[PDB]
């Protein structure tokens, strides 16, 4: 009936660290490779993901314990939640107007057209746009689009965590908050993290799909040459 | 190896 | 006394594969990340340097008698011929009015300043700019420049190579044409072809100098980071 | 390695 002391300093601590690491305007966007619209498209949204990963990252080390693990670990969520993170976190910048991720003016508006000019079929395209909406639809407060994302990278359950008890304890605590938080301070969240844990799911086969397409870009030089290295390191097998 | 990724974890 | 039909045919080659791989335009030059006057110029002179490679790479295959080397060695002539090559070809750039190369509009107007924010010192880059301008000075026809290119590039003394006596071979024929063209087509050309072979140990040192700076940047994550695959390949040690 | 060099060395 009433958050505590120490949930209130989580949430405020997540709260933070995604403001820290998400800039509303998209400003850094014109630093990227410009837009192209074969595989036009695929230069920018490297950029836009390598420079998304780095992003992911800074809130990540900003997750209460996250720090405590080891670097083996850390990495080893990383590149398992990587893409899951930047599916979550575009939710912002997506619209149900035009069905589009809109980060600026006509250059940075994305479409899924754009995106099948980066070597992605519309085929595994339409569960994202999907996922995006219902997201969008359950309007959520900022703590528990922040809760979201903390949750989603603290799975114990991905390939090539140590530790999966110590993360599993973290993972759980903090869905805690978030079943908390949304019962004292979301009127009409009786469905809501029930609603919430469905995404997860999603995103994991939203994950499954984009690794094998990635898998066929990382395999063909004349499209792997246009990635960046961190992108190359993070979606890539060697551990 | 991952040297970038260990490095952007301060 | 007269340049013969198969001397004049490897000119032909040699001077149309230039103008294939070399827009004097610089329009691609838009699709780099933009120049940002640490290390912000990084990004960009990257993008520039791993676009030349492919330029470079482009003109090398139509070389004579380079198609017919092993892969092995293609590949071993290209990594430690890659930086002078793109020295040598950045001449038609350089301007003496104001000492840079200039590649367009004040974005693309490249100083030695500029290339200080890519990591490299003021130290290192004099020999560079000393080394354009004397070059600048020969006033070399197409041909000499195009030749002066495709006989570094063959260059046998090169860490890797395998077939030195077939690479030693086209070389001097090369060479020759060289020291042909510039006699009978070139007045005043008495003293030219010993001073443009003085300009490849120029290159050599001014390979090593930045070999060396490149290391550096190699090790630290947060700077090769911003390295494109291409680079990363060709300045790499991985043989 | 070199699996870019090869790729576009045709
Ligand atoms: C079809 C599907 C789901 O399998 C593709 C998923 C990834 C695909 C882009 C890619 C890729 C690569 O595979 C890379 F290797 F991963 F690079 C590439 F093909 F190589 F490029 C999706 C995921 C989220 C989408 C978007 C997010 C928008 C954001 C803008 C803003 O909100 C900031 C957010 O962080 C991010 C818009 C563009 C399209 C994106 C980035
Ligand atoms: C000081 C010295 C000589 O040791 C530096 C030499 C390389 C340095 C740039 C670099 C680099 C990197 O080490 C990379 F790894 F190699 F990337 C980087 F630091 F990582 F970035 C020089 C070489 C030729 C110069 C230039 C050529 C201009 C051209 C424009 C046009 O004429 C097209 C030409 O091909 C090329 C202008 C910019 C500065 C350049 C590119």
């Amino acid at each position: 009936h009433m958050l505590s002391d120490e949930q209130m300093q989580i949430i405020n601590s997540l709260v933070e660290a995604h403001h820290k690491t998400y800039d509303d305007s998209y400003s850094d966007f014109v630093r990227f490779r410009p837009p192209v619209r074969r595989l036009s498209m695929l230069p920018h949204l490297a950029d836009l993901v390598s420079y998304s990963i780095q992003k992911v990252i800074g809130f990540a080390k900003m997750i209460p314990g996250f720090r405590d693990l080891t670097a083996e670990d850390q990495i080893a969520l990383l590149k398992s939640s990587a893409i899951e993170i930047i599916m979550l976190r575009s939710n912002q910048s997506f619209s149900l107007e035009d069905m589009s991720w809109s980060c600026g003016g006509p250059d940075f508006k994305y479409c899924i057209n754009d995106v099948t000019k980066a070597g992605h079929t519309l085929e595994h395209l339409e569960p994202l746009v999907k996922f995006q909406v219902g997201l969008k639809k359950l309007k959520l407060h900022e703590e528990e689009h922040v809760l979201l994302m903390a949750i989603c990278l603290l799975s114990p359950d991905r390939p090539g965590v140590q530790d999966h008890v110590r993360i599993e304890a973290l993972q759980d605590r903090l869905c805690d908050v978030l079943q908390a938080y949304i019962r004292i301070q979301h009127p009409g969240g009786r469905l809501l993290y029930a609603k919430m844990i469905q995404k997860l799911a999603d995103l994991r086969s939203l994950n499954e799909e984009h690794s094998k397409q990635y898998r066929s870009l990382s395999f063909q030089p004349e499209h792997s040459m246009q990635l960046t290295p961190l992108v190359l390191e993070v979606f890539g097998s060697e551990v | 190896r991952h040297k970038i990724l260990h490095r952007l974890l301060q």
